[PDB]
């Protein structure tokens, strides 16, 4: 039909401590420290705590997004990417359900606050002319945290995820937990601003909260142990002491 | 432990480019051509020497 | 020296030399549809590029000489004459005219309007690039009017983005308000090509061919034939186009699914995976050790 | 031979003047001509066999 | 005055050429191409190691 706007959305702060680990190739290891220069999440520092009820959710995207969700009522689903979210740019339209995800770069007009009917994406954009590139594959989302890191490089659209059981907590848990790559394309645009996707049923009062956070480029000091899993990491421009640890290797 | 690490140092040497396009002998012979492989082949033996 | 005092010394190394030789391929065997992308009497403009995926198929480059009447190769990773053992994850074509004297800007750290406005190569570019004329197909006695470049951009471009937007471009502090008036100028402009004009100023068709390296299981590569495979012996292997010699065993290591070598401290590769049976071998070199010789005076 | 000397030197509409294919520079390269700033300029021309 | 004719000679080898065009880093880029001026930095390199 047309675009209406019935979303709110309050933040809050909150820390990181020592998540957003992924392995940076794909090659095995052991037994071994490995120094590596990428674009990662620091230690300690600010992540945002969205809730959104029911905006102006075009958050920047920067060098790269790390997205942590705990909910479980699935109400979470898809992403945009884009630089003006209008039909005089090409954008990204990640649209994730239970069977498959299409990824369709194409320039659509978007509204102020897409959502979907629940099963149809006339809320989200207008119509889209003009476009090459499409893909279909089978569906990213499968007491549980889901971590995701979304980044780009030389017209690349790199996106790593990982899933962990977490127990009764308020906050983000204490430890490491690598993540793992599922999805490289060749996006070749420009990326500014990025949105999320929510699917309202009818309509009907809806719940949800997540976790953003923005990488930087940064030097680590990751730890293989015998077996194939990264168990330990250092950043290595946190504080004096790390950086004499990353010295002395 | 002065002897332990001057080996230790000796073997990670092995993994510099020198400026090459590859650290592995068999890469360079296998991507390019043989009167060209050889300035590649240079390096490598001026920095291990 | 024809003489030897009494003493011990170290005159050389043993090893052992391999039995035979081992390949093995995946399987592959479709044609890959370098033809299309050739032929296509159709040319996109440069600022407007197409961009073709070429996976899952068998390359035979020596072919590709028979559809254009070019002359020679331009390749910066890797040599023409080595892309038939080579094996790559994907390929990628890209196909524009443009003309004559910018030719030279398609290149690795270059700079110029179709290098920072149209079309970018990166820094580290592994690839080849075909470019050939074309007056007799692209120019008409009239002029011809179909193929357009960029001018002006706020900023420039990075490596492998398209732009496609077509707005009025500003130069002063006055909005343009959608009008080309004063300081408000298009951002497209036209190729004019004729018959009667120099070998600098004709249009020419160009084709980038690049190619991914080794980190994913791979898809594209030449017709070479594979063989059995055999273990616990000094034998010569040849996986992906990862060439060597040394002694193949089974692997306890738990490698994970996405994972396709092994390496080690020295950054060799100690650990590999069949690409046909998904199963992980583990390398080891060959025997060998040093040899002496103990003798007296030669007197 | 030209001497030229007290004036902007915009290289980029050489290429709009003669239908040539390439430059052939030795001490300097051709896209990084608009950044340096010289003294004096000299320029000689002729007609020669191929 | 062995020490101080070292450190002076260390500093007065800044000003070497070692086969390359200049002896200045910021004149060899920018006024060469990028993907050129390692030849001429390599040079440089070696010799002040
Ligand atoms: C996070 O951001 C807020 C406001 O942007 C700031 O007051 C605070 O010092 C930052 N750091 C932490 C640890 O909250
Ligand atoms: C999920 O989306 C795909 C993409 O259009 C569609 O083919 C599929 O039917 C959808 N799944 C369900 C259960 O409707
Ligand atoms: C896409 O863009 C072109 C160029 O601006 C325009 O002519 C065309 O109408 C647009 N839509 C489609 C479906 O091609
Ligand atoms: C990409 O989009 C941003 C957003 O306006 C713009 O500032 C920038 O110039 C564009 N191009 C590049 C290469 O970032
Ligand atoms: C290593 O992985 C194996 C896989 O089953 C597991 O049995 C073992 O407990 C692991 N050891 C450590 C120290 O993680
Ligand atoms: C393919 O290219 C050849 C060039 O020799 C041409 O003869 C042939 O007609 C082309 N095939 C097409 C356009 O289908
Ligand atoms: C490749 O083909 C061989 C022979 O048909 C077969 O044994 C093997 O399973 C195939 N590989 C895969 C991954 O299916």
């Amino acid at each position: 039909s047309q675009c209406v706007n019935l979303i709110t959305r309050t933040q809050s702060y909150t820390n990181s401590f020592t998540r957003g680990v992924y392995y940076p190739d794909k090659v095995f290891r052991s037994s071994v420290l490995h120094s590596t220069h990428d674009l990662f999440l620091p230690f300690f520092s600010n992540v945002t705590w969205f809730h959104a009820i029911h905006d102006n959710p075009a958050l920047p995207f920067n060098d790269g997004v790390y997205f942590a969700s705990t909910e479980k009522s699935n109400i979470i689903r898809g992403w945009i990417f884009g630089t003006t979210l209008d039909s005089k740019t090409q954008s990204l339209l990640i649209v994730n359900n239970a069977t498959n995800v299409v990824i369709k770069v194409c320039e659509f007009q978007f509204c102020n606050d897409p959502f979907l009917d629940v099963e149809s994406e006339f809320r989200v954009y207008s119509s889209a002319n003009n476009c090459t590139f499409e893909y279909v594959s089978q569906p990213f989302l499968m007491k549980n945290l889901r971590e995701f890191v979304f980044k780009n490089i030389d017209g690349y659209f790199k996106i790593y995820s990982k899933h962990t059981p977490i127990n009764l907590e308020r906050d983000l848990p204490q430890g490491f937990s690598a993540l793992e790559p599922l999805v490289d394309l060749p996006i070749g645009i420009n990326i500014t601003r990025f949105q999320t996707l929510l699917a309202l049923h009818r309509w009907t009062a809806g719940a949800a909260a997540y976790y953003v956070g923005y990488l930087q480029p940064r030097t680590f000091l990751l730890k293989y142990n015998e077996n194939g899993t990264i168990t330990d990491a250092v950043d290595c421009a946190l504080d004096p002491l790390s950086e004499t640890k990353c010295t002395l290797k | 432990n002065h002897n332990a690490q001057a080996l230790n140092t000796l073997v990670k040497q092995l993994s510099s480019k020198f400026g090459a396009i590859s650290s592995v002998l068999n890469d360079i012979l296998s991507r390019l051509d043989p009167p060209e492989a050889e300035v590649q082949i240079d390096r490598l033996i001026t920095g291990r020497l | 020296s024809f003489t030897v005092e009494k003493g011990i010394y170290q005159t050389s190394n043993f090893r052992v030399q391999p039995t035979e030789s081992i390949v093995r391929f995946p399987n592959i065997t479709n044609l890959c549809p370098f033809h299309e992308v050739f032929n296509a009497t159709t040319f996109a403009s440069v600022y407007a590029w197409n961009r073709k995926r070429i996976s899952n198929c068998v390359a035979d480059y020596s072919v590709i000489y028979n559809f254009a009447p070019f002359f020679a190769f331009k390749c910066y990773g890797v040599s023409p004459t080595k892309l038939n053992d080579l094996c790559f994850t994907n390929v990628y074509a890209d196909s524009f005219v443009i003309r004559g004297n910018e030719v030279s800007q398609i290149a690795p750290g270059q700079t110029g309007n179709i290098a920072d406005y149209n079309y970018k190569l990166p820094d580290d570019f592994t690839g080849c690039v075909i470019a050939w004329n074309s007056n007799k197909l692209d120019s008409k006695p009239s002029g011809n009017y179909n193929y357009l470049y960029r001018l002006l951009r706020k900023s420039k471009l990075k490596p492998f983005e398209r732009d496609i937007s077509t707005e009025i471009y500003q130069a002063g502090n006055k909005p343009c308000n959608g009008v080309a008036g004063p300081n408000c100028y298009s951002p497209l402009q036209s190729y004019g090509f004729r018959p009667t004009y120099g070998v600098g100023h004709q249009p020419y068709r160009v084709v980038v061919l690049s190619f991914e390296l080794l980190h994913a299981p791979a898809t594209v590569c030449g017709p070479k034939k594979s063989t059995n495979l055999v273990k616990n012996k000094c034998v010569n292997f040849n996986f992906n186009g990862l060439t060597g010699t040394g002694v193949l065993t089974e692997s306890n290591k738990k490698f994970l699914p996405f994972q396709q070598f092994g390496r080690d401290i020295a950054d060799t590769t100690d650990a590999v995976r069949d690409p046909q049976t998904l199963e992980i071998l583990d390398i080891t070199p060959c025997s060998f050790g040093g040899v002496s010789v103990i003798t007296p005076g030669t007197n």
